[PDB]
């Protein structure tokens, strides 16, 4: 995925979480969530990016 | 609008007709008339005026840039051979195929003709394998489909021959002299013919110095002689070495 | 056109054009469709005028698609200064801004192709 | 064209367009590369392509 | 669709809407008109 | 990564001695504000060239040749160009008899150049003409056998 | 002719106005609609179309 | 939201203001760098940049 089109496609996914009230709801701005838990990824070498 | 024409053939030779023969799309005979005050070709997009234009360009120049206009920088697919053999894209006329070509003028009302007789005795399509004929004419009593009649009943020899009997009447078997006769009987040096070239394949007016340049000027860059200069150049880096 | 200007005489220099008075001889203007087809019909004939001829002996010009990418105004400026000229002119078009041309020439040729066959109609009219 | 021709995807292939019958698996007739002149059919079926 | 001058007479019939751009020189305009509009624009230059 | 490596000042630049003097203050008397804009510039079409409402007003093939191929229904015979003027006068005079020639050639028809007829039509300025035209012959058969698109 | 247009705005998105503001050569604010109808930009040649 | 409201609050206010009134209207983005932008669009529109 395209750095951005991904961050993008997991914002959307995370709108969809935002039900889910056991579990770190966001409802001010899921764009950010998303870049964070992407980077927070990256660290645990889940996911790496060239 | 067009009164103040008079002007028109009471002071310069203008175009008053055309003929054809076997050319392109036009089988057999084929002719045209011009009118003093000017006329215009129409029709459809793709249906044989600009045809008509190579036809006539090519008695006037040592080689016109045959459909320079929809070409649009593309290369000439047409030209004299493909034009005798009325080629699209099949060839019209294979085998044996004759052809014949003329233009006409006025001055003081006295008539002018220009023409040329082309014909392949075989199948083949070489340059040498197209027996060719120009001709000029300064007296009304020349006309194509006569000069067609003439060379059904003989070659090239009888062309000139038929010159010879008539007078205001020429006829060469090499484009070059041919050229060289009709300027002299206009002055026309060929650089004129070659602006007219220029002209009769212009779109649209870009800009006065562009237009000056691809048209009221011939190129002739020296960049031929860039090529030697580099050469020599290097030869002498060769001894100098 | 770098390479232009070292090796193409015609980049060498800037063309230029001036509209003058006719009296005083005045610079209104030093310096486009309007002036470019005169400036063309001056070329054809001075190239088609023997020297020391006042006409264009070979009077007669040819234009490809002449006014099917012209506005009104500059084919009639067109046919004017051929006018000026004493140029006798033949122009083509795929039908199209006939109006014009209808309105100045008094004949036309129409070509017509029938798959592989081509043919030739003329015509003629003129005012009363 | 010859380096295109190797090291292109897209250029080591020809393309044509070939119509079919509905009730035939038959070509009724194919458009591709020089047509000599007449375009009344090449341009309606390129446009369709597009 | 983007259309020149010319050929501007099939299109016509094939079309809801016309935007006309004006050219002014160094400046430009544009406006929405419907073929019955732009035909009463069309006479009212007829007449003046 | 932060630890201080003991190297040598090499390159050492000396700057922005803080010489009371340098300083200036915010020049805010440029109070001129910049004007907006929100106008709708509505246009009237008046001032391009009749280059384009001459291509408006072009004619049309399609309507031309339906109605001359309905004036050949009615007549049901053979009809020379001169005949269609008087029965159908145009407005586009010129394009309209290249269009009848189109036809008449579409059909295959012979059009005898050699033989003339004539015709006078007014236009749309009070002014009268004369057309030399060529002999031929247009058909309902004829443009029936042949179809348009 | 016209009649084959029911389809369009019922499944997709359509372009419907364009307002441009010192664009170009288009000075001070413009807009234009469109018909969903299919719409043609029309203009002497060289007018901003392109 | 329209082109004439955005320019409108533009003058009213710099780019503080044009980044601030996102937060403050529904339904609406902004993307200070164009591809965040685009990779928005390409999610809505469900199709590739191709
Ligand atoms: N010598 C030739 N070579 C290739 N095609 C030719 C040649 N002669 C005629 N054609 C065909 O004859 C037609 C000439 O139509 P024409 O009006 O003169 O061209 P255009 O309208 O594009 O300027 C064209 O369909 C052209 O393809
Ligand atoms: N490089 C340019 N050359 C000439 N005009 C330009 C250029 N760039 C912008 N212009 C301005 O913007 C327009 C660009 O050309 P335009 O008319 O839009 O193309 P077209 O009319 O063929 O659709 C011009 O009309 C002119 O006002």
């Amino acid at each position: 995925i395209p750095l951005e089109e991904a961050i993008q496609s997991l914002s959307s996914i995370l709108i969809e979480h935002v039900s889910q009230e056991q579990y770190d709801i966001n409802q001010d701005n899921p764009f950010l969530q998303a870049s964070r838990e992407l980077r927070e990824w990256i660290k645990r070498r889940l996911i790496v990016e060239r | 609008m067009n009164q103040v024409s008079g002007l028109a053939g009471k002071e310069s030779f203008i175009l008053t007709r055309i003929e054809l023969f076997n050319w392109g799309g036009f089988h057999g005979l084929h002719q045209a008339a011009i009118h003093q005050d000017g006329t215009a070709v129409i029709g459809p997009t793709g249906s044989g005026k600009t045809t008509l234009v190579d036809a006539l360009m090519t008695l006037l120049l040592a080689n016109p840039r045959y459909n320079l206009a929809s070409t649009g920088g593309h290369e000439s697919d047409r030209d004299l051979i493909s034009y005798v053999r009325g080629v699209s894209g099949h060839i019209a006329r294979p085998g044996k195929t004759v052809t014949g070509i003329a233009a006409t003028l006025e001055r003081e009302g006295k008539q002018v003709r220009l023409g040329a007789l082309l014909w392949f005795d075989s199948t083949s399509s070489s340059v040498t394998d197209m027996k060719r004929l120009w001709l000029f004419s300064d007296n009304p009593g020349q006309t194509l489909e006569h000069w067609l009649n003439v060379y059904h009943e003989g070659g090239t020899r009888l062309l000139r021959q038929m010159e010879k009997e008539a007078i205001g009447l020429w006829t060469y078997p090499n484009k070059k002299q041919y050229l060289a006769r009709l300027r002299d009987f206009f002055e026309v040096g060929e650089n004129a013919f070659t602006l007219l070239n220029r002209a009769a394949g212009l779109k649209q007016l870009n800009s006065i110095d562009e237009i000056f340049r691809e048209l009221v000027l011939d190129d002739h860059s020296a960049f031929d002689r860039a090529a030697e200069v580099a050469n020599s150049f290097d030869g002498l880096t060769e001894i100098h070495q | 056109l770098g390479a232009k200007a070292l090796l193409d005489p015609r980049f060498r220099l800037e063309f230029a054009v001036s509209v003058m008075d006719r009296q005083s001889g005045n610079v209104i203007e030093s310096r486009k469709e309007i002036i470019a087809s005169y400036v063309l019909t001056a070329s054809l004939s001075y190239a088609l005028s023997p020297a020391g001829s006042r006409y264009p002996l070979f009077g007669t010009i040819i234009l490809d698609e002449a006014f099917s990418r012209s506005s009104h105004a500059v084919a009639g400026r067109i046919i004017a200064a051929l006018r000026e000229f004493g140029l006798h002119a033949v122009f083509i078009t795929p039908n199209k801004e006939m109006r014009l041309l209808r309105d100045h020439t008094r004949s036309a040729i129409v070509v017509h192709r029938r798959g592989q066959n081509s043919n030739m109609a003329s015509l003629s009219w003129e005012e009363l | 064209l010859g380096a295109k021709a190797l090291l292109d995807p897209r250029f080591r292939l020809e393309f044509a367009v070939s119509v079919m019958d509905r009730q035939s698996g038959n070509v009724i007739e194919s458009r591709t590369g020089s047509q000599g002149g007449s375009g009344g059919e090449k341009e309606i079926i390129a446009s369709y392509v597009l | 669709f983007i259309t020149p001058n010319k050929e501007m007479r099939l299109l016509r019939d094939h079309t809801r809407s016309a935007i006309v751009v004006h050219r002014r020189g160094q400046n430009s305009n544009m406006a929405s008109l419907s073929w019955e509009e732009l035909e009463r624009h069309y006479q009212r230059r007829g007449n003046a | 990564r932060k630890q201080e490596v003991p190297l040598p000042a090499v390159g050492v630049a000396v700057t922005g001695i803080p010489a009371i003097e340098r300083l200036r203050f915010k020049e805010v008397d440029d109070e001129a504000e910049q004007t907006l804009d929100l106008s709708n510039h509505a246009a009237d079409l008046t001032q391009i060239g009749d280059d384009f409402w001459d291509a408006f007003n072009g004619l049309d093939r399609e309507v031309l040749i339906q109605q001359t191929l309905q004036l050949l229904a009615k007549e049901n015979r053979p009809v020379g160009l001169a005949e269609l003027a008087e029965l159908l006068p145009p407005a586009h005079d010129l394009e309209t008899f290249a269009v009848w020639i189109g036809m008449a050639r579409e059909a295959g028809i012979e059009v005898i150049d050699s033989q003339r007829e004539f015709a006078e039509l007014s236009d749309g300025e009070g002014r009268r003409w004369r057309f030399n035209l060529p002999t031929t012959g247009l058909e309902s058969q004829a443009l029936m056998d042949i179809d348009w698109e």
